[PDB]
């Protein structure tokens, strides 16, 4: 795997950590019910991350989602990477590996 | 004809918390953006004076599908299937009917969003539960802002099932209740202080916000330079032009106002009396 | 080194729009209009205004401008009242005076005048014998220097009173005065030379103004 | 039929830290912000005057939810079940309980200083060694009379008699703010401008101004009496008391003015009596 | 029922420097600012004329919790668990340590010159030790009388009969400031004008005023004597005594004016005494 | 590489170091039995970072946070460039990158 | 190049060297065994520049703060133009330069 290539897993990681942590949060806060919703909370991802219209308003929609999510070991452990990860690629790239990793991520049982 | 009520409205000096964003976390933030000068006013939302509207319609009587019940803060539809023709906030507001007579309808009332005459800088409120015990819910804060608000609304008189429905609503505008907000501790009067409206048969308004500050953090209100001159160069017909409130006084005592094309508009210090006279001409224009 | 007594400096913070540099007559009569009791004083001196210059002959305020008024400490109470909370005009703006400071009037080896007028002699060296007599008169002894521009000339200003319709011309030179003693040196600088004391003149500094007035 | 109480208070003049911005550091910042003519002027939260509404409510011995314990400092609930029926601070400022809600019958604005805040720090050392945390001090003040503008939606109340206490207590309001120990502010009206109408209209809200930004001396704005010249602000429904009556009636063709049609009560209790025996004729109490 | 005891008192004229602010350089400058009029005053801050209070009781003998050394200058605690039950101190003063505070039935303002502020300076030589050399510094004096505004609730005390030391502490003020004080400046009251009624509203807060600004006789406001005549304030509940009852009698129409039915005494202590009376057959004492 | 790459990387760093001194600030603060904060503080520095409106202030609360911070070493060693780049640059930038800083802040702690 | 930017980066060089000769003067005030706080001047003078309201406020203070500053002889060849900038300039935006100034402090001393 080249450098770029593990950059992109590692964001994708970073991504679907983010996710758990802002799942988790939802279902902490709406606990009451048979069961919080799981695909509602897939779409709105969807539509937020369609909401936005050029590279500023993706990238502050993007930190804030990061930083919502929590720790995030793996942004933990590679700082710089993907901080300029984050910072150089195009908006459009970054928004494609979001929705990539929406897509590929697991619900913990 | 096509008869068509332009007006913009401006309310008194005050602190005022009315419309509200996102919760955010502690702290309450009002609606605000940027306006002129690249400079963040705040900003009441039109929806909020709609719904102010509405409450006065169903509190002086008349008939209004949707009721307000105001003890479980519900609201109730008298009849599920909207009929304008009967009802006045049907008749005024529209309606829409998505789920699956017309079952839409356009409304007679088009509302845009009340702008702060002042930016707004900065006016956070510290607030606390108190008592000696601390919580989660103790310490917040909410934002306001000293400064009077200015919207702009137009009426398709025509388009009312019933012609004589244009009455209530300017005395709605005029007795405006409360507009949708902190009213327990910024209680904010959206009564008009200074009225510009204009009774036309034409589509231009060209008088959608004319009052605009000087000294950007004072109470003093002043008709924009454009406006003015959008009336001396000769458009804005004077004799369809009713200006009223306490911006008069400020207009009166202008240089030169007896020579100017402004004395030939309907100026009223009473506010009262400039609603009476415009109703007046209201009345003949639609064979009331 | 030695504090002079019966003697202070009462320095009110000033603000407001920018002031002509030659105020003169024209802050005088602003406080004698908010201060009449100012008219009839004797013994009152009032400092020229330090600020930095701008364009034309104006003078701008800023936040270390101040005015300041020599005055005997036991009449201060004549004019505290009417000065210290309350607002002059110059002109048409308005300007703000809040609570004074004292200043104690410390001796000097060496002091400075900005400008001293005697009426009558124009030339360097009338003007010269005629302070020379003015010591003679209160006793100090000292070396009189006459502070000079780029070029080495002594320095001359003028003082312009409005006085009715009419506008009028009285001019001046600038000393720097040396070797005086601390003693002779306070008795200067309470006593002052020349006249129109309160007219933003005849007042005396030490030397470190000297050598900024004959920086520009 | 709808019928509103606006009014705006004007209190003495005096000394005064009432309401404090965030506490951290030496000085305690006075809660500021700008006013008209862009000079920044001192206030007092609305929150503070409700409370100190709801424990004039409770001193009084009627019944009320919320208790102020006085001792704890800890506000004590009677009922967790809000009744608006049955509790006077329930009925009159509402609650929220996140029917549990209400929104009511007393809105309320901010209080403003009328003169600007200048200056005025005040030393707080604490006696004399151990310069500990409890050491050299600053404390805010303000040298002004406050002004806050409310109003009450009678219809609204559950039960009408109640609108009665609250302008009691608007009257003889307590303790408002928390420098009482140093500054102590009575929050008392000194003039009054009351309106009883059945509209929603209000042109009364902050009508008072001053005529020197340093003097105690207060004054009824321009505007508030070209707006009752106007014709605007019927003057059977104008209530103006206190000692703003001297200098309205110092005014020149005074007479001829419609303001002299107003009830105007250089005396505060009779103003406050003959407006109550209003009311009680328009609700029927 | 509620009972509070509000007052003004005024105190005698004199040369005054009492309670200065920062001693930056070598000057010891005045507390002043603003005031009516626009002008400047000169200020003493309540916290002072607390702590007199607080010595006065210690000094005639009550138990109180913090004692006055006199001698080490500091302050020390009978009891470290504040007990308003048995402390005079704690009773009247409160507490906090941060039941663990207490509010107190004390609450006072700052006490304000009653002429503006002359700005006159004082020169004297502080002592040094480099080689005997004497320093020139300015300090600041006053000659003015002082006027402070408190409000005793005399309900929340724990113990109803000590109100009575109270006010004859007020009366008997020991020396405010301490070492500070340069000029011993006696602050117990010249005239008072007390008020024993059972509502949050006074409108007795800073009832004197200078006929001219350079004068050593105070006379009652115009606005007082107007909230007098009117009927705001009722004469019953209404005590004056000292000097300014001496003016008060020549005025003209004084048998006819409201203010006779007050409760007037040229004595200081006939007033006392009788309003004594008066709290005590209130109080049920 | 590139030296605006390097200028937020330090940037970054320094924004860690700050939310570091804030942290240890809020540790020693509170007291007793009670649990001092780990995650609902960053909660709060995300809600303060997103109360922002305007370039002042955002600034503002920019540079309050970094004096809050107390000492630094990476703004130590740079001071033209970080300040040219606080003064400079858009205000929604430095907060996506102040974001950016927090959701990677907390392999230090 | 731009000179603003030099403007703004002597003005934090002449900030600095006032907050040190006030700090200088702080440790000439302490005395005793006693550990003069280093960070808590800091902390005071952050507070201090927090406590203003507009334009009196904090333009009185930062003179007066750098007058205490001492012999500054960059304050001495740049007298003029910083009078200048401080006269204009709004002053939220002069207490977020000093901010930086203070968080930028250390390796002086």
């Amino acid at each position: 795997n080249s450098e770029e290539d593990k950059q992109y897993l590692i964001f994708i990681k970073v991504f679907q950590q983010a996710m758990k942590g802002n799942f988790a949060k939802i279902y902490a806060k709406t606990e009451e019910g048979k069961d919080p919703p799981i695909k509602k909370k897939v779409e709105r991802l969807r539509a937020e991350l369609n909401y936005c219209y050029d590279e500023l308003s993706f990238k502050e929609y993007l930190s804030d989602f990061l930083v919502r999510g929590g720790l995030n070991k793996y942004f933990n452990e590679h700082q710089e990477e993907i901080a300029l990860l984050i910072k150089k690629s195009p908006w459009q790239e970054i928004r494609i590996w979001s929705l990539l990793a929406i897509a590929s991520y697991k619900p913990k049982d | 004809p096509n008869y068509y009520l332009y007006g913009t409205v401006l309310t008194r000096y005050g602190l005022a918390s009315l419309n509200h964003d996102i919760r955010r976390g502690n702290k309450t933030i009002l609606q605000k953006g940027y306006w002129n000068n690249g400079k963040i006013h705040s900003f009441v939302g039109s929806s909020a004076i709609r719904w102010a509207l509405r409450f006065y319609l169903q509190k002086q009587g008349y008939l209004v599908n949707r009721v307000w019940d105001e003890e479980e803060h519900i609201n109730r539809l008298t009849s599920e299937d909207f009929d304008p023709e009967k009802f006045y906030d049907d008749d005024i507001f529209g309606f829409a009917l998505l789920e699956s007579t017309p079952n839409q309808r356009m409304g007679a009332l088009g509302m845009n969003m009340a702008v702060s005459l002042t930016p707004y800088d900065g006016a956070v409120k510290l607030g606390a539960k108190s008592g000696r015990e601390k919580d989660s819910t103790s310490l917040h804060f909410t934002e306001y802002h000293a400064t009077r608000y200015q919207y702009y609304f137009g009426i398709d008189a025509t388009h009312l099932k019933d012609f004589s429905r244009i009455l209530p609503m300017i005395d709605g505008i005029m007795n405006l209740p409360k507009v949708g907000g902190s009213s327990n501790i910024f209680n904010y009067p959206f009564c008009p202080d200074s009225l510009v409206f204009q009774w036309t048969n034409h589509f231009a308004s060209y008088i959608s916000y004319c009052f605009e500050y000087c000294d950007p953090k004072s109470k003093e209100a002043k008709l924009s330079q454009e406006f003015i001159d959008e009336v001396e160069c000769g458009q804005i017909d004077p004799s369809k032009l009713w200006i009223g409130g306490t911006i008069v006084k400020d207009l009166q005592q202008l240089d030169n106002f007896e020579s100017s094309p402004l004395n030939k508009a309907h100026i009223y210090r009473n506010r009262n009396e400039m609603i009476e006279a415009l109703k007046t001409v209201i009345k003949r224009d639609l064979g009331l | 080194l030695i504090q002079s007594e019966e003697y202070v400096d009462l320095t009110f913070k000033l603000r407001g729009a920018p002031i002509p540099l030659d105020n003169g007559y024209l802050t005088y009569a602003a406080l004698s209009r908010i201060c009449p009791p100012l008219h009839e004083l004797k013994s009152i001196g009032i400092h020229p205004i330090a600020g930095i210059p701008t364009r034309n002959n104006l003078l701008e305020l800023t936040a270390q401008s101040r005015l300041k008024i020599r005055i005997y400490h036991q009449q201060i109470p004549l004019i505290y009242p009417y000065l210290a909370g309350q607002a002059f005009h110059i002109g048409q703006n308005f300007y703000q005076l809040d609570i004074p400071d004292y200043k104690p009037l410390i001796s000097s080896e060496s002091v400075y005048s900005r400008l001293v007028i005697i009426k009558g002699f124009q030339d360097s060296t009338n003007f010269i014998e005629a302070v020379q007599r003015q010591m003679d008169n209160l006793g100090i002894q000292g070396k009189i220097e006459l502070l000079t521009r780029q070029d080495g000339t002594p320095q001359r200003r003028q003082l312009t009173i409005n006085k009715e319709g009419k506008q009028f011309k009285v001019r001046g030179f600038g000393v720097k005065i040396s070797e005086l003693n601390p003693e002779d040196s306070l008795t200067l600088q309470e006593q002052g030379i020349g006249g129109k004391r309160k007219m933003m003149c005849g007042i005396f500094v030490p030397a470190t103004r000297s050598k900024e007035e004959e920086e520009t």
